[PDB]
């Protein structure tokens, strides 16, 4: 079970909950109080899925699919199968999610380190929670919500998206695609820049961080540093998340019809307004 | 079909992908050991790959990866149950013996170097041209622990110079010595600094450096390890939210 | 602390950098320091190279937006307010179906569209020869070259080798903001839901998992940059504690860790296959697979 290193780390503490009870390992993976609550959510979650499976009735990935509350149902309680069952289980997936968040915490505690995965995570539940919780409620309804399954989730932001037309229209969806879109450049020229300076051309001396720094700033005139783009790679992400989350929860509250009505105001904006030319004009 | 042959290739293609991948993310801490440091008899699913080498910049040699692994410290640490898969409790004071979160590792007891063969890091007298340029500057300031007490006085900001930021702060003691603080670990506030990690008395058993201009990867590992330490540890001593802002 | 903005900055002299085989003539003087971009990274703007491919580069690329700008001026007819209004609206459309791949297009109709990709095409490739000779100067890898490749890939495929198996210029991007995002809805419409594309999923996969990787990865150098995390070469070279607690929150949190040399690795392949994967969906598309939805019920 331990890499060569590990054992001066496996340390009894950093334990949010329980004491010393659940503090311990199973082969590499560590336990702790959340262990537990997130193995409790996950196998109860998984069963009330096969659940759906049967009172659905077929066995296969591509189409079993557990959905939402119809909108008859609102936002109160709905009968199993008839939403009331995806119910259940989006409680399993939250406690599950959050639980392995927090079995993070317990983790970083034990190892002295910033409890920056937790952090960066909760944006992923929370963007979750948004598609799943807030804007249903916000909208009224549970049956707002995306499926669980494959394909039919896909089939809910094809549905969901071209409600609106064109999506892509959707303002803070393209501050968000701009986000992910960075991201990954940044992420590929930030493996890049390392992985050239730690495996140069061969023969020669593994490289230094100073080399990054000219080599950037060869290329574009400027270099974030390697703690920048660490940083980098963090609010890009997250900003990325955030925005996502942030055009969905403005959409179909704040937000009705077609995406692309909205830019309608910057071209009804007086002086410029009434113009004759352009293409609104 | 050629598409239909396109995915079936490319599903190919990311298996040995993620075999290369894994295999090469084996080259450290691996092979696998027991709780008592034989060779454990679950090896996992991939086979450690050829050495590769590394050549290292200005002397200091070479790395092949994997080898035999660079561990060697006597550990102070003892088994809590019979059975594996529990912790190891410390023999003595985790702050002092480098266990647990206050753990280190033997890097090379040489400073980090840079592009051109000089200390990477360096004190702030000493590095050329260097001052701030921006901020709150900590220079003077006094230094609290998280029992609220002042544990030292801010003397000079180590400054990596070819990347140039602050590294650490270095902290003059009660009696007239020398720490090095992580700048990343201190919080420099208007009238102080506060180090969370570490009430005062912790402040003396920092590591310290030998020759006192440079600081070597060994000793800020060392720091790193025992300033780190202090989060778990150093905690019955931490006054709370309440205390900190009641403080003033 | 966080670590996510420092808390003080710290100057010195303007750090012209390392030689190596760099042409030295060609490196420009020291940029101005900006205390901005000093909060979240490194204070220091330049210095730049701009040898033959850097200026062709910028050459070609400054008369792309040339011919894309005067277009949207003509557009607006020449009137400044009718400018900033439809600046989004307007669009450099390709020649119609009718004129096939071949040149002979009018300038207000796919000429100027042509004269635009051309200067594109140079641009972005040369750039490309670029990416590879400051790397080869500082005797550093070619990483950052074949990444580039496949960035290049989906805008190739996009714009010049689709169009080309295609038949016909009409089948590329136009050049507009609105315009752009009207041909990718229409693209995925007439090619019968891209979401039953394989390879578009696959695509969303690694876009996706970017964006989980770098949060990953840049949280958890954050998380050790108590232990001097961020100096991730060192590190490779000579293991400190940060890469031990790096890689063993990760063993204990999923069961599987990595090396702070192969992270780089699982980072570049991960946003390598986003457009590489891609790219393969897009040409693939109307040349073989006529429709995604026809095509996934033959499988
Ligand atoms: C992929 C499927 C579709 C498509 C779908 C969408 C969708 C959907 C959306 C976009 C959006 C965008 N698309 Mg698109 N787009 C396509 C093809 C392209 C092509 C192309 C030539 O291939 C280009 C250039 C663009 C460009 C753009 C942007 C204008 C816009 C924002 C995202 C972005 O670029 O990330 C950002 C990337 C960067 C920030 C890189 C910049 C790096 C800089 C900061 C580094 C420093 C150096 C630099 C200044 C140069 C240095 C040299 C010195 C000056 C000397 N698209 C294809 C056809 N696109 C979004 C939008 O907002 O639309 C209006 C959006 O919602
Ligand atoms: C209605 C529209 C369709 C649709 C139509 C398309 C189409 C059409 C295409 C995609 C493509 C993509 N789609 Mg889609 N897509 C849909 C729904 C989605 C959904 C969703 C949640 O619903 C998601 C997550 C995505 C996600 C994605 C990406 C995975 C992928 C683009 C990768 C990328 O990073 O390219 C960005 C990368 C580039 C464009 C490379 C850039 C190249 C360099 C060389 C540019 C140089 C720029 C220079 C000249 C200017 C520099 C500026 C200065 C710095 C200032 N789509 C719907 C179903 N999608 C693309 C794909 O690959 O298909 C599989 C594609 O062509
Ligand atoms: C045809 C449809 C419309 C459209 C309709 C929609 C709709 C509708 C929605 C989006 C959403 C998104 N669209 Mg769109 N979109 C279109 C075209 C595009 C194009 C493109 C190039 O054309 C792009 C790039 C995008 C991009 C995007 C993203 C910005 C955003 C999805 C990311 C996200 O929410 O992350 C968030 C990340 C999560 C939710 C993941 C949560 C994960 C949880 C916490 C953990 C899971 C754990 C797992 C189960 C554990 C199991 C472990 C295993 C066993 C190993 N769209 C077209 C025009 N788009 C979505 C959005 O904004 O969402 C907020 C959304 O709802
Ligand atoms: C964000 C906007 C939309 C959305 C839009 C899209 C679009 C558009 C596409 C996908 C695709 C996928 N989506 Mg989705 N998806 C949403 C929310 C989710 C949630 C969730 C709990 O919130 C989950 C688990 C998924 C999961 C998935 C994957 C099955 C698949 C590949 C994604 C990927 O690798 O991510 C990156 C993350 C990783 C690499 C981590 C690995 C995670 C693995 C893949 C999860 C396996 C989950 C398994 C199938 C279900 C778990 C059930 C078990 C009983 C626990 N989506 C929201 C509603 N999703 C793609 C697809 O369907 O193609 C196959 C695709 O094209
Ligand atoms: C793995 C795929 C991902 C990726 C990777 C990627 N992109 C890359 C690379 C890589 C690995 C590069 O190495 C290359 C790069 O150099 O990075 C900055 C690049 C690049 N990716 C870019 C863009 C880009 N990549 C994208 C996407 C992606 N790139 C994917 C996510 C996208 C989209 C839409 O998502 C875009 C828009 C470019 C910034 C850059 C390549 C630049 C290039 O080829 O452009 C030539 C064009 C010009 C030179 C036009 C000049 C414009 C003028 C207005 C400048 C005037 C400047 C002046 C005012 C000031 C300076 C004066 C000087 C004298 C000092
Ligand atoms: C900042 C946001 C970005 C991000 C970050 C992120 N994700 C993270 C972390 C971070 C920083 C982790 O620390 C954690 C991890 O351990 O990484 C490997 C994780 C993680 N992100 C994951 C997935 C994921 N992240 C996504 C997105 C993102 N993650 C964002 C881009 C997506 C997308 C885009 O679809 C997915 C699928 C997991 C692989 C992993 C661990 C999450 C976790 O809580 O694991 C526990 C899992 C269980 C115990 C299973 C419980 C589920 C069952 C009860 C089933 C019920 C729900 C059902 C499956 C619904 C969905 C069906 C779909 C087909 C729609
Ligand atoms: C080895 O190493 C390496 C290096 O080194 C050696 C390198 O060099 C490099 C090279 C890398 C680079 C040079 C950089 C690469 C760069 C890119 C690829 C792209 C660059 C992209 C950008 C610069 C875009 C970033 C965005 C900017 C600058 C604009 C401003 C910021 C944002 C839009 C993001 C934040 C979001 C905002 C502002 C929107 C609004 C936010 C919210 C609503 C959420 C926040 C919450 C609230 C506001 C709630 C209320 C709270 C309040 C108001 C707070 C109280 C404050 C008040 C003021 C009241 C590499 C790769 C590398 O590998
Ligand atoms: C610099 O610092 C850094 C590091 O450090 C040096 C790092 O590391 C990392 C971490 C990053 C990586 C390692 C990169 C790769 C990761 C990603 C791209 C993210 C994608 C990851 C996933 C989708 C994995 C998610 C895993 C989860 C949710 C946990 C799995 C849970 C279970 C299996 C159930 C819970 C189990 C318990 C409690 C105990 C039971 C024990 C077992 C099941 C273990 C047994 C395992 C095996 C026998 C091996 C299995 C073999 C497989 C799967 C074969 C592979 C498949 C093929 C088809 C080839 C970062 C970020 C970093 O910045
Ligand atoms: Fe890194």
């Amino acid at each position: 079970a331990l890499l060569s290193f590990e054992r001066k780390y496996r340390v009894p503490g950093g334990t949010l909950v329980g004491g010393n009870l659940f503090d311990f390992w199973v082969g590499p993976f560590y336990v702790g109080f959340f262990g537990v609550a997130t193995f409790f959510f996950a196998a109860l979650g998984i069963i009330l899925i096969a659940w759906s499976a049967v009172l659905q009735g077929t066995w296969n990935p591509q189409l079993i699919s557990v959905y939402p509350p119809a909108l008859e149902y609102g936002l109160g309680g709905a009968p199993l199968a008839k939403g009331g069952l995806w119910q259940i289980i989006t409680i399993c997936a939250t406690g599950a999610f959050v639980s392995w968040a927090l079995r993070e915490v317990e983790i970083c505690r034990k190892l002295g380190i910033g409890y920056h995965i937790p952090f960066a995570f909760a944006f992923a539940i929370l963007a979750y929670l948004t598609l799943v919780l807030f804007r249903p409620v916000m909208m009224g309804a549970w049956g707002y919500a995306f499926p669980y399954g494959i394909w039919t989730h896909l089939d809910w932001v094809s549905n969901t998206g071209y409600t609106y037309g064109n999506f892509h229209y959707n303002p803070a969806h393209m501050i968000a695609i701009s986000f992910f879109f960075t991201n990954a450049l940044a992420l590929a020229l930030h493996g890049a820049l390392v992985l050239s300076a730690a495996n140069p051309e061969k023969g020669k001396e593994m490289r230094t961080p100073d080399h990054e720094d000219t080599f950037f700033r060869d290329l574009v005139g400027y270099s974030i540093g390697t703690l920048g783009i660490h940083r980098l790679g963090l609010l890009l992400s997250l900003s990325a998340v955030f925005f996502s989350a942030l055009c969905m929860i403005i959409t179909g509250t704040i937000w009705f019809d077609q995406w692309v009505d909205w830019w309608q105001w910057w071209v009804k904006l007086p002086w410029w307004a009434n113009i004759p030319g352009g293409i609104n004009g | 079909d050629l598409a239909s042959l396109a995915i079936y290739s490319f599903w190919i293609f990311l298996a040995g992908l993620i075999y290369y991948l894994q295999t090469e993310n084996m080259r450290e801490g691996y092979p696998l050991e027991n709780e008592d440091g034989t060779p454990a008899a679950n090896q996992g699913p991939f086979p450690l790959p050829k050495p590769k080498t590394f050549i290292l910049p200005h002397g200091r040699g070479t790395l092949t990866v994997p080898g035999p692994e660079s561990e060697d410290r006597p550990i102070a640490l003892a088994r809590t149950a019979v059975s594996e898969g529990f912790p190891h409790a410390p023999t003595g004071d985790p702050m002092k013996d480098g266990v647990g979160p206050a753990s280190w590792v033997a890097r090379r007891d040489l400073p980090e170097l840079d592009g051109h063969g000089h200390n990477k890091i360096k004190p702030m007298k000493a590095a050329a041209g260097f001052h701030v340029s921006a901020g709150k500057n900590p220079i003077g300031l006094p230094v609290r622990g998280c029992d609220l007490e002042i544990a030292g006085k801010v003397v000079d900001i180590w400054v990596d110079i070819p990347e140039q930021m602050a590294r650490f702060l270095e902290v003059e003691l009660k009696d007239g010595s020398t720490r090095l603080l992580p700048m990343q670990m201190v919080k420099v506030q208007s009238n102080r600094v506060h180090v969370n990690a570490l009430s005062s008395d912790l402040f003396a058993g920092i590591p310290t450096i030998k020759s006192p201009t440079e600081v070597t990867l060994l000793e800020e590992d060392k720091i790193c390890g025992y300033v780190a330490g202090g989060l778990m540890y150093a905690a019955p001593k931490r006054k709370s939210v309440v205390a900190a802002m009641l403080a003033e | 602390y966080q670590n996510i903005f420092s808390q003080v900055q710290v100057r010195g002299p303007a750090d012209l950098g390392m030689t190596e085989d760099v042409n030295l003539a060609n490196r420009s003087g020291v940029g101005p320091f900006s205390t901005l971009l000093g909060w979240f990274g490194n204070a220091q703007l330049g210095p730049i190279y701009l040898g033959s491919l850097g200026v062709l580069s910028l050459f070609s690329g400054l008369m792309w937006f040339f011919t894309i700008g005067i277009w949207f001026w003509y557009q607006a007819g020449w009137n400044p307010a009718v400018f900033l209004r439809d600046l989004f609206f307007f669009s450099l459309e390709p020649p119609a179906p009718e004129y096939g791949l071949s040149f002979a297009a009018p300038l207000k109709e796919g000429g100027l569209w042509l004269i635009a990709s051309f200067f594109m095409f140079v641009a972005v490739w040369s750039w490309w020869g670029r990416t590879y000779l400051r790397a080869q100067a500082l005797g550093m890898g070619k990483h950052t070259a074949w990444a580039f490749l496949s960035a290049i890939w989906l805008w190739m495929v996009l714009g010049f080798i689709r169009p080309i198996l295609m038949g016909s210029w009409s089948e590329a991007v136009p050049y507009g903001i609105f315009s752009h995002l009207d041909w990718t809805n229409n693209f995925s419409l007439v090619h019968g839901n891209l979401f039953y594309n394989p390879f578009h999923g696959l695509s969303i996969a690694f876009l996706y998992g970017s964006a989980l990787l770098f949060a990953m990865h840049g949280a958890t150098i954050l998380a050790v940059s108590r232990f001097g995390g961020e100096r991730e070469l060192e590190q490779i070279a000579d293991r400190g504690t940060a890469a031990e607690r790096a890689a063993l929150f990760w063993r204990w949190t999923m069961g599987f860790n990595a090396t702070m040399e192969g992270i780089h690795r699982w980072a570049i392949w991960m946003a390598v296959l986003v457009t590489l994967t891609g790219g393969i969906g897009i040409l693939l598309s109307g040349t073989v697979v006529d429709n995604w939805y026809v095509w996934g019920q033959n499988h």
